[PDB]
RNA sequence: UUGACCUCGGAUCAGGUAGGAGGACCCGCUGAACUUAAGCAUAUCAAUAAGCGGAGGAAAAGAAACCAACAGGGAUUGCCCUAGUAACGGCGAGUGAAGCGGCAACAGCUCAAAUUUGAAAGCUGGCUUCGGCCCGCGUUGUAAUUUGGAGAGGAUGCUUU
């Protein structure tokens, strides 16, 4: 608290931190999955364009119809 | 080959030979410092399950402590104190082990097993090298060693219901009122 | 005078016979801190200095911690 | 007087406790050591089946490797140290064993003398781990033992196995039970 | 039941929306990084221990050697190709066996392996 | 000899004192060792590797002649070849 | 008085030496006849002030560019000639020490990596 | 006389490392009293506060000398219910878990006890023209192989870099 209020009346920056997350939320590369991945689509949706099974546990929600993905 | 019968031999503790030769030790042993160095392990076999290796960078020191109680007893082991006093003598080591080597009437003696963890023949080494890392700073003072696996209650099953994940951290869960958004 | 000036703290609390510090107890490497007084941790706390060191620290971690120039540098 | 340094005084009297406490026999064996002769017949013939160095090692293999740029038989060398000697000895391949008398966490001979008697391994006691060292170019060595030997000299290496075994063995054989020491006097 | 400071320990969960957001990024990361393959490990069908769940099945920690070796699924490959091992489990019975072995197969006759290079 | 020693002596002794037996030092009745054991202890068969010429000096070879011909290091020149050289 | 930068990065050793000296000779005797009817000499002393700490610079970047260079293959270097980082930086295990890994594990991860697969719905 | 070994020391010798801070969370050691029981001492407060030691971005725990009595489960951690149940108690005040079940997340491994013995095959330093050369550590054991729901050695024929 005392170092936050010296920080506001000192004229040194406020260094600002980047967004940058430890792992990334999209696939990315040449491979056919990237070329086809909708990042604006959730994992399950853009499973079920592809033709694939995302998770393949026990069903543990309600799913949206056309999941296809949640076996 | 030699270390299955020095094994054997570990496990007859009043036979003439072991003591005979627990008592002459014993007595130089007195006649030295509290913590000193020790060239190498005089129960190899033991040591060496502990994981000494005659290389570089590890160091047996040998350390006699005061025997008896703290009618309160020092619910901390009297090995455990061992590892302590010599981790502080040499600081810039890693308390690897430790292990019983003697006992007299006042005192019971350990060797404690310790690595160099800047010294480039243990750096390099995929199987002592995670002691480099800096979460084991002092595992003595933490509980970390086998005396501190013991002590803490570390064990599986319902004996050690309490204190098998950590007794505070139990004794915080139990105690904590949780009240979630929609009661 | 019962307390004279420190060279750790500054303050007039180094005891003149005794020679140490009430305030930090200047002949101990540990300087006196307490839990059972929160405003004494805050009135000597990290941030209520100068900061010559520290301050600069998150910027060099913003860039990972780099060497060198920058190309094309005279 | 004069004070003497204290690691003098704990080596002299660990000498005179060593020497004049009660011993159990299994310890006491060990002071009773080969005699000169015997231990220069046998450093004879271990001296001619010393292990090589690095530098003749390497200097060997630097000839092969140039020779495949432009056959042998087993090699037969002393063999030392002490898990490996054991394992011979327990196998019955070691022919004759020499262990060292000053090894300091003597716990890891003890049981030498014994199991080469019961396995039926010849086997003495010799004065010097640096000399057992010396011979395998180490700085010491607690234990060797030979296996087997070129041709030229097996009868050498049997006659001196009858030698310690008529001459360290026999006169060991009453004196290798009991206790040593003791102040009474 | 509030004899001791309960005060200090009082744990609210104003952050359970912002932690399932949180959950749903990780899985997303975790497709990002496995992007054809399954977020999740295959699991053998476990029958529940007591009496009173005997009747009903779940989801065990991993499938049996015998039962690997039964599916014609070697145990060194298994892992690497998405299926979960467990050491410690025991079969017992010709029953579970022959449903985690038909498991195996069913997930076998739906796979898709990519050569190494 | 002298006092202090034969002090030092009686005190390890009164260390190693027995006065519960009889015969605290007895002969070593050797029951176990005056039989002779006539076969190894080991019934495990004897690798293929103490038969065959070693490996481990095939590959430093092959690793020594992979050296030559890269011309990293010299090749052999017999000892009397050193000697009239230098 | 004032010179800019990228001349004194053109110039030696020698030559950048001549000119801090004649800039701290100005720089006294200005200072010595300032104390009286100080008017535009304020201005020169400030300028000549950030013109000797533009030469300092200049000499100890070179002088520490050919420590650098002779310093290029020898094993340690002076601490001043060290990046800084963290203490636990510094600390932490190598790049090539932190990936090593036993032979046996480098086997297993040779003849059995993980595999590319995917399930059909 | 000379040279090893072992042990104990010195050096403003070379290369390193520790101390202090911070301490919300974490791992240990030590440890009260008020208060409640309309008095109070067992109990409670509380294995809390204060005090001391030691870390990190998390820590700790962790791949069963486990749970169970099953048609069985299967490292650790955390959420939900179990459950104010079992159990213990001036059986008063009260104290107070765990297995199973649903979920989140999932990942497994390294040594010691073996003889490489047809070849210490291993490693720290110094010198470098940077390619390979010396001293040392080490046989009282450094590499490889193996870690008990395993494994080794031979034989065998496919499949892998
Ligand atoms: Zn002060």
């Amino acid at each position: 608290r005392e170092l936050q209020k010296r920080k506001r009346r000192s004229s040194r920056p406020t260094i600002r931190m980047p967004n940058r997350r430890k792992k990334a939320l999209n696939p990315a590369g040449n491979n056919i999955i990237a070329k086809s991945w909708n990042k604006k689509e959730t994992l399950s949706q853009n499973y079920t364009r592809f033709g694939l099974v995302a998770k393949l546990g026990k069903a543990t929600g309600g799913t949206a119809p056309g999941n296809k993905a949640l076996l | 080959g030699a270390l299955k019968y020095l094994e054997e031999l570990s496990k007859k503790k009043q036979s003439d030979v072991v003591r005979f030769l627990l008592r002459v030790r014993c007595w130089e042993y007195r006649q030295l410092n509290v913590i000193h160095r020790a060239s190498r392990p005089s129960r190899p076999d033991k040591a060496r399950r502990l994981g000494y290796k005659a290389k570089q960078g590890y160091v047996i020191y040998r350390v006699r402590v005061r025997r008896g109680g703290r009618q309160l007893k020092y619910q901390r082991s009297l090995r455990a104190t061992a590892e302590e006093r010599v981790g502080r003598r040499c600081s810039n080591l890693r308390v690897l082990n430790s292990y019983w080597v003697n006992q007299d009437s006042t005192y019971k003696y350990y060797e404690v097993i310790l690595v160099d963890p800047n010294h480039k023949a243990i750096r390099r080494d995929p199987r002592i090298n995670w002691i480099c890392n800096p979460v084991h700073k002092h595992r003595e003072c933490r509980g970390l060693t086998s005396t501190g696996k013991k002590s803490r209650g570390l064990n599986k099953g319902h004996r050690f219901n309490k204190t098998r994940a950590g007794r505070r951290k139990t004794w915080k869960r139990h105690n904590t009122l949780s009240l979630w958004r929609y009661r | 005078k019962t307390h004279g000036l420190c060279r750790r703290c500054g303050r007039r609390s180094l005891h003149n016979q005794k020679k140490v510090c009430a305030s930090c107890g200047y002949p101990a490497a540990k300087t006196r801190k307490y839990n059972w007084s929160e405003k004494a941790k805050r009135r000597k706390v990290t941030g209520t200095g100068r900061m010559r060191y520290l301050s600069t620290v998150p910027r060099r971690f913003k860039n990972g911690f780099r060497t060198g120039v920058p190309k094309g540098a005279r | 007087m004069v004070k003497w340094p204290e690691y003098i005084r704990l080596q002299r009297q660990k000498k005179i406790l060593r020497m004049r406490l009660k011993v159990p026999p299994a310890i006491a064996q060990f002071q009773y050591t080969l005699d000169k002769n015997l231990a220069a017949q046998a450093f004879k013939l271990l001296n001619k089946y010393r292990p090589e160095t690095k530098q003749e090692k390497k200097e060997r293999l630097l000839r092969e490797a140039t020779a495949i740029k432009e056959v042998s038989k087993k090699p037969y060398t002393v063999k030392y140290g002490l898990n490996h000697v054991v394992g011979l000895i327990e196998n019955k391949k070691a022919s004759l064993v020499l262990i060292a008398n000053d090894v300091d966490p003597i716990e890891l001979v003890v049981f030498l003398p014994a199991l080469c008697r019961k396995m039926g391994i010849p086997y003495a006691i010799i004065k010097g781990k640096a000399r057992l060292g010396t011979l395998v170019h180490k700085k010491t060595a607690a234990v060797v033992a030979i296996t087997e030997v070129r041709s030229e000299d097996k009868n050498e290496l049997a006659k001196l196995i009858s030698a310690v075994k008529e001459g360290y063995l026999e006169k060991v054989e009453d004196t290798r039970k009991r206790w040593g020491g003791g102040i009474m006097g | 039941h509030f004899r001791k400071h309960w005060q200090r320990r009082v744990r609210c969960h104003f952050d359970q929306p912002g932690k399932k957001v949180t959950r749903r990024l990780a899985r997303r990361a975790k497709a990002a990084a496995l992007a054809p393959r399954p977020v999740d490990k295959l699991r053998p069908i476990v029958r529940c221990p007591t009496v009173k769940y005997n009747r009903r099945t779940r989801l065990g920690r991993g499938f049996t050697l015998e039962e690997l070796k039964a599916a014609g699924i070697p145990r060194l490959l298994a892992p690497t190709i998405g299926i979960a091992v467990d050491h410690r489990r025991k079969n017992l019975s010709e029953e579970s066996l022959a449903a985690n072995v038909q498991r195996l197969k069913d997930y076998k006759a739906r796979l898709i392996l990519f050569p190494r290079k | 000899l002298s006092r202090d020693e034969l002090e030092l002596i009686r005190k390890v002794q009164q260390g190693l004192i027995p006065d519960d037996v009889e015969d605290p030092y007895p002969d070593t009745v050797e029951w176990f060792t005056s039989v002779e054991e006539k076969m190894p202890l080991s019934a495990a068969p004897e690798p293929k590797r103490r038969f065959i010429p070693s490996k481990n000096e095939a590959k430093q070879i092959m690793k020594l002649v992979r050296a030559i011909r890269e011309g990293r290091i010299l090749p052999y020149k017999p000892p009397e070849e050193r000697e009239r050289e230098e | 008085g004032k010179v800019k930068a990228g001349q004194l990065w053109s110039k030696n050793k020698e030559e950048l030496t001549k000119i801090l000296g004649e800039l701290k000779t100005e720089l006294s005797q200005l200072r010595i006849q300032k104390i009286s009817s100080s008017g535009a000499k304020l201005n020169k002393i400030h300028d000549l002030r950030k013109s000797i700490a533009r030469v300092l610079t200049v000499i100890n970047a070179k002088q520490r560019a050919q420590l650098r260079l002779f310093y290029k293959n020898k094993k340690y270097l002076p601490l001043d000639l060290r990046p800084k980082l963290t203490r636990a930086l510094r600390r932490r295990l190598s790049k090539e020490d932190a990936s090593r890994v036993l032979e046996k594990t480098k086997k297993r991860l040779t003849h059995f990596p993980q595999r590319k697969y995917a399930v059909k719905a």
